[PDB]
This record gives C-alpha cells, sequence and structure tokens, in this order.
RNA sequence: GCCUGGUGAUAGCUGGUUGUCCAAGAUAGAAUCUUAGUUCAACUUUAAAUUUGCCCACAGAACCAAAUCCCCUUGUAAAUUUAACUGUUAGUCCAAAGAGGAACAGCUCUUUGGACACUAGGAAAAAACCUUGUAGAGAGAGUAAAAAAUUUAACACCCAUAGUAGGCCUAAAAGCAGCCACCAAUUAAGAAAGCGUUCAAGCUCAACACCUCCCAAACAUAUA
RNA sequence: ACCUCGGAGCAGAACCCAACCUCCGAGCAGUACAUGCUAAGACUUCACCAGUCAAAGCGAACCUCAAUUGAUCCAAUAACUUGACCAACGGAACAAGUUACCCUAGGG
C-alpha cells in the first residue's frame, strides 16, 4: 500500500501510541467556571413630556380587539383631543417612580394602552365602551389623585 | 527512507526548571556517568548495536562508568533511547588502595567506597 | 465578470509525457494560495485529493446557480486541471509499459482554499451552499469566513498553549526520543503529526 | 516389434544420502542459447603475517528533504594482507522514500533499515508486529512487552393595518412571472423571506404590545 | 514490441540502484598528419575482458564531439596492416515450420 490512500491506512502499533499519548489535555481549573459569579432617551422624552402634558389620564387592556376595530376606536377617540398610547411597560416602570407616582405603581402591567386627556370626553368614551361587552376600564389619575372606575362614573359623569 | 538521525542542539541544553527538576548545577557539573542498557538492540539498527557494543552495554541492567566528555556523550546521544544515565556521586572520596576492595555502587547512584554489612 | 468562468477539461497545449503519480502533492499542508486575496468567504480543504473536471462543474454550476451578482463576486484559487492521470485498458495484463492519458486532474492539498467569495454579503448568507458544495467536494471541506479563519488559527494557538499534556509529538518525533523514528515518516518531523497520508487532523495538537 | 549387446547410455530434472558433541556462519552484482544452471565477484570459513579498523569534529564536496561522503579526537577491538577452498542468492514481510497497477491484491519493481529462514515472553491462534537474545541445574527474586475506549439532534407563545391592486412590461400578473426604486404613516409590520393562487383572496417569517450456530463468563463503588 | 552503446528522471546532497518504467539519442562526421616513441602515478560501469587519465623523458612544433562500437580462432598480406547489422551486439564456422499421435523428466 502507497504512503497516500483512499482509505486511512492502519498504523504502525508504535505510531498508535505515540498518537495516544501525545494526546490533547486541557487544562481543567480547580472550580468549573460557571459555578462563580437613543430609542429609550425617544421614549424617555416623549412619555416624560406626556407626563406634563395630561391632567387627566386613563388606561385599558387594549388588545382584546381587531384592526379595524382599534381604528373605529382610534377615529371615536380621534373625534377627542384625547390620545392613545401603545408603548412598553417595561420603560413605563421606572416613569412611575420618575414621576412620583408611588398610587400608579400597581397598575400598569400587561396589555395597557394610554388614554391621555385634557378634555374628559370619557364618560361618551364610556358610552362606546357599555355596546362592547368586555375592555373594562383600568383606572386612572388625574393631577396626582387616583380614579377608581367608581371615580370614572362619578368624574366622568 | 529509515536514516541515522541527528538530533538538534537545543535538546541538550538545560532550562533552570529543570535544574530545578533533577539535582544538577550547571557550573561545576560531574565527571562520570553511569550508564545502563535498559532497552535491547534487537530491532535497532546495527550502528546502534555497534554502539552498545564499544560503550561496554552488551549485557543490559549492568552499570557502567564513563567519562562526561563531548565524544563519549556523542555516542550516548545516538543510543540515548536504549539507556539510562546517572550522574556517579561520590559522597566520600573517590576510592585510594585502602579501600579499593571494599566499595560497593549504590542503587541511587553514589559509590560508597566502605561497604560494611552492619546495620547503623 | 462576477461569475466562475469555465474551467475546460484539459488545457489546449497537450502534455505528451507521461508523468509519475506523485501522490505528495496530496501529502501535507499546502503552501500556495492559503490567504485570502481581495476575498471575504471561502472554501477551505480540510484534507488533501483531486479535482476532476466534474468537481468544477459542480462547483461553478451549483454555485453560479446560487449567486447575486450585482451583490457577489467569485474567483477560482485552484488552476485548471493540469496532472494527466493514465488509466490502462480495461481488462487487459499487466506490464507493457504505462496506460494511456485518461484525464486531467487537480491537486488540492489541506489548507488550501478552492473558491474566493466577495461583495456586499454576509457569513451567514454564503454559508448554505458553500456547504452543499464543500460536501460534494471529494475531500473533506468547508466554508471559512476571514474571521473564522483567524478564528480557529488562534484556536489552534489556544491548543498549543494550553495543553497539560508533557508529551507533544514535536518533541518526541524530533529529538527521537523513544526510538521512534524507526515508525515515523521524515515528513513527520515537519508534519508533526497532524497529517496522516492525505487526511488532517484538526482536533490534534 | 521384441531380445541381447554398446550400457553403470545420458539426465542443468525428481527422489535419496547412515555415529556423537562443540564452534564460526544468510541477501551487492556481472556475463551466459542465460534466468530449474554455471563462471567470476560479493558474503561466508580456516590457517598465517602484519598494522590499524570501527565510532567519528572542525574544515571540505556545483552549477543548471531525511541524510551521505570525508574525518582527528574519543570509545573500543578489530582490520588489512598472504595461503587454501567449499557453499548461498526470484528471498518473505513490516517501517520509510518511490515507480507500474485501480493511491486493488498474501500484485509487480527499486532504495534505506529492521525482523524472519536462530531463543523465549506477549499480541486469541500467529514466519516477518512488540519485548528479548549466548545457551546448565534450582520447589528463589526483580522486571520487560502486555487488558480497547465510545452513545448521539425538543424549542422562542404571540402577531400583522395603512400610501397600494408600487409603477412599467404584462389579458391582469398586486411583496410574491420579470426590470427598477426600495421612500413612507402611526409606537410599529419588508414595496417583502418561505406556502399559495391565471390574477386575486387567503397562510407562516422578521417587527410591534408580556418577556451451518451469538460467541469467554462476567462486572459501573475498598485507596496503585 | 524488444535484445548493444550513451544522456536525463526515477535515484533532490559521495558512489551504486530495477522495471514489457518515463523521455531523448548512437551505430558518424570533420580537422589534422609528431593522431611520434616512451613512462611515474592513478581512475574504472560493481568480477573478468575491455575501457579511461597522465607528469617527467627522447623527438619535434613554437584533436572536436557523449554514444559514434565487436573478443578468440581463422583468413588475406613480403611486411605494416585489414577482415562481420558475428545488431540474438561476451559473438556456436554453417541448421525452418509443426504434432488433438506426440514421448520422457519435471514445475504449477
Ligand atoms: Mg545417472
Ligand atoms: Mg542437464
Ligand atoms: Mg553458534
Ligand atoms: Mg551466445
Ligand atoms: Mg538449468
Ligand atoms: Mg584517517
Ligand atoms: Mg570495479
Ligand atoms: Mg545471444
Ligand atoms: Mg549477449
Amino acid at each position: 500500500s502507497k504512503a497516500v490512500t483512499r482509505h486511512r491506512r492502519v498504523m504502525h502499533f508504535q505510531r498508535q501510541k505515540l498518537m495516544a499519548v501525545t494526546e490533547y489535555i486541557p487544562p481543567k481549573p480547580a472550580i468549573h467556571p460557571s459555578c462563580l459569579p437613543g430609542l429609550i432617551r425617544l421614549l424617555r422624552r416623549e412619555i416624560a413630556a406626556v407626563f406634563q402634558d395630561n391632567r387627566m389620564i386613563a388606561v385599558c387592556q387594549n388588545v382584546a380587539l381587531s384592526a379595524e376595530d382599534k381604528l373605529l376606536m382610534r377615529h371615536q377617540l380621534r373625534k377627542h383631543k384625547i390620545l392613545m398610547k401603545v408603548f412598553p411597560n417595561q420603560v413605563l416602570k421606572p416613569f412611575l417612580e420618575d414621576s412620583k407616582y408611588q398610587n400608579l405603581l400597581p397598575l400598569f402591567v400587561g396589555h395597557n394602552m394610554l388614554l391621555v386627556s385634557e378634555e374628559p370626553k370619557v364618560k361618551e368614551m364610556v358610552r362606546i365602551l357599555r355596546t362592547v361587552p368586555f375592555l373594562p376600564l383600568l383606572g386612572g389619575c388625574i393631577d396626582d389623585t387616583i380614579l377608581s372606575r367608581q371615580g370614572f362614573i362619578n368624574y366622568s359623569k | 527512507k529509515f536514516t541515522r538521525s541527528r538530533i538538534p542542539e537545543k535538546v541538550f541544553q538545560a532550562s533552570p526548571e529543570d535544574h530545578e527538576k533533577y539535582g544538577g548545577d550547571p557550573q561545576n557539573p560531574h565527571k562520570l556517568h553511569i550508564v545502563t542498557r535498559i532497552k535491547s538492540t534487537r530491532r535497532r539498527p546495527y550502528w546502534e548495536k555497534d554502539i552498545i557494543k564499544m560503550l561496554g552495554l552488551e549485557k543490559a541492567h549492568t552499570p557502567q562508568v564513563h567519562k562526561n566528555i563531548p565524544s563519549v556523550n556523542a555516542k550516548l546521544k545516538v543510543v540515548k533511547h536504549l539507556i539510562r544515565i546517572k550522574p556517579l556521586k561520590l559522597p566520600q572520596g573517590l576510592p585510594a588502595e585502602e579501600n579499593m576492595s571494599n566499595t560497593c555502587l549504590k542503587s541511587t547512584g553514589e559509590l560508597v567506597v566502605q561497604w560494611h554489612l552492619k546495620p547503623v | 465578470k462576477p461569475k466562475l468562468r469555465f474551467i475546460e477539461r484539459a488545457p489546449l497545449v497537450p502534455k505528451v509525457r507521461r508523468e509519475p503519480k506523485n501522490l505528495s502533492d496530496i501529502r501535507g499542508p499546502s503552501t500556495e494560495a492559503t490567504e485570502f486575496t481581495e476575498g471575504n468567504f471561502a472554501i477551505l480543504a480540510l484534507g488533501g485529493g483531486y479535482l476532476h473536471w466534474g468537481h468544477f462543474e459542480m462547483m461553478r454550476l451549483t454555485i453560479n446557480r446560487s449567486m447575486d451578482p450585482k451583490n457577489m463576486f467569485a474567483i477560482w484559487r485552484v488552476p485548471a486541471p493540469f496532472k494527466p492521470i493514465t488509466r490502462k485498458s480495461v481488462g487487459h495484463r499487466m506490464g507493457g509499459g504505462k496506460g494511456a492519458i485518461d484525464h486531467y486532474v487537480t491537486p488540492v492539498k489541506a489548507g488550501r482554499l478552492v473558491v474566493e467569495m466577495g461583495g456586499r454579503c454576509e457569513f451567514e448568507e454564503v454559508q448554505g451552499f458553500l456547504d452543499q458544495v464543500a460536501h460534494k467536494l471529494p475531500f473533506a471541506a468547508k466554508a471559512v469566513s476571514r474571521g473564522t479563519l483567524e478564528k480557529m488559527r488562534k484556536d489552534q494557538e489556544e491548543r498549543e498553549r494550553n495543553n497539560q499534556n508533557p508529551w507533544t509529538f514535536e518533541r518526541i518525533a524530533t529529538a527521537n526520543m523513544l526510538g521512534i523514528r524507526k515508525v515515523l515518516s521524515p515528513y513527520d518531523l515537519t508534519h508533526k503529526g497532524k497529517y496522516w497520508g492525505k487526511f488532517y487532523m484538526p482536533k490534534r495538537v
């Protein structure tokens, strides 16, 4: 058999013993190492500007709609100067403690959309929400005073 | 082709790590080697068979004294895979004519010039 | 011309003198064309072998199929088939000279780059059809970037510096430690035990 | 034809060659009607005479790799010459460098080195691999080589409007028959990466909101 | 298809190294007529045979090429010399086809 073959040629036995003795040994540490120890500021400036803007705020669980249905809700609230805002609560949890909202820290989680306002059409917004047997009103906060949904009935009325 | 193998000189240059490992001093080195054949000349080329005959190592496991001079070291470099080399260390002096008969080369590598058979 | 040009079966000028199959044109690390030259991606050979014409058509055909010429260009690194491999007539008895020239071949050693790629393309784009191509080759090959090439060479340096094994093949072979050049090649003093025949051992330090 | 004689024809071919014990002893070749053989050489053997042999260090050996030659020291004990003759040669295998062949062959041909045609131990058995050589007796001891190790492939849950059925070509080909730009709206979904339709409409993806009959038996735990 | 001789690779660096291995060639021509005579020392195709180189000397002037070839005996010649594709090229002085009728001694 030639020195170059098509199959891996069988080594001489001392060749093979050399190859086994001179194998690579990796280092072993005494302790395993794994067992040892722009858009963000766009949201901060934008939503922080929305904090100082609104006198009244409300919020819902606006995930339970269709696209054209959210277009209808977008137009029926476009009829007012109220604004709706889908934004991550991931950044909104440091937003509240920045804006000194300690009663609003247990408010903003899961799917939610802001209803920031200065003029309450929120009674008529409830009039739009009464025809759909879901999507409840989550509590707001006008001028560092919290609004329960009962408070939305009282203030909205 | 299988040929006679030159070995480069960097192989025979000790490092201070090796002076920490074995018991050697680069200044004031040893005079005499003890060489022992520990491997067969069978299945070895004829030149290695010859060098084993020149150094006087035909019988295995029998120590032989040599000089630590570059000629003898050249022959030892040819058959360094068949032999074992240790420095002949001498705790007491080299033996005088009084102590010539009563010697014994111990296993350690030392050659004691008074070999009683009593315990210390 | 951002495509693979046609590689002919045999050059225009023939080679009238027959050649001995010096298979040491497959053995060992390649010297020619190991690094990139105005390329970004290649098909590195992890082993040696012979390229036929049919291999060259597998690469030209199955690369120029799936290739954006406005985004990607490509260069042959391995030349045209120039080594005349002979075959004797089928079922004829031995002796009577050396057989007539059958077909030409290129030798490719290990560490050779075969086909360079270039242009406005990421590596993950070009992994696919260069892995298909790299599997259709006769030898073990691999699609390699520039950063992946220097990555695995730095890995080989890490292996050569990290190992807690006092005995390497280089220290044993070159010193002739266990009388072991009786079993080794004279090439094993320069291959350093990473090449056996035409193969390549990447895992072996 | 057969018989007797020549005739113990001749046979480079086959077969066979009878006490004991010890010793030394194996692989270049050149010619040849030659390759089933001989002759010379090489190697081998005995006897004799003498003086170096072997290993080798610097220096040194050509232009168009491994090494070798040469070689004082040194380590050794052989070498050359003289006399006299026989015998042996298609060696085989392994490692290496190659050639022919299919980078087949227990295939063919060279080179270097081993081993075998010489012992014993190991590798299942075992010419050629590894360990090991010089011979006897021992119901002592220390060692050498020396026991195959492995077992694999889960994967992001969502979520999708609008300029628009992007222009041109195309019966229309709309992100998806092709060219080109590939901007833009909300907070954000590509003038589109895969199904899909003549074309559509419908489905996913990125991104948004939560994140002939198997073949030792066996055995994972006690300090090398 | 070949049989002798030489060059190159194989066979990289002293010498040597095969193949019905890879490629080139040779079987002469030309010039000179001291291409006279002698002679230390050497090389050598792995033997022998053949081959090569050569200082000094006497005598005179003032070979190129790689191979370029053939033993002994016998002939021819007064002598000096000359004599083979003896190419199967170490050459028998001169001898073809075939045998399922073959035969014998052996080998696979
Ligand atoms: Mg007879
Ligand atoms: Mg005969
Ligand atoms: Mg004997
Ligand atoms: Mg003849
Ligand atoms: Mg014969
Ligand atoms: Mg000398
Ligand atoms: Mg000679
Ligand atoms: Mg003849
Ligand atoms: Mg002849």
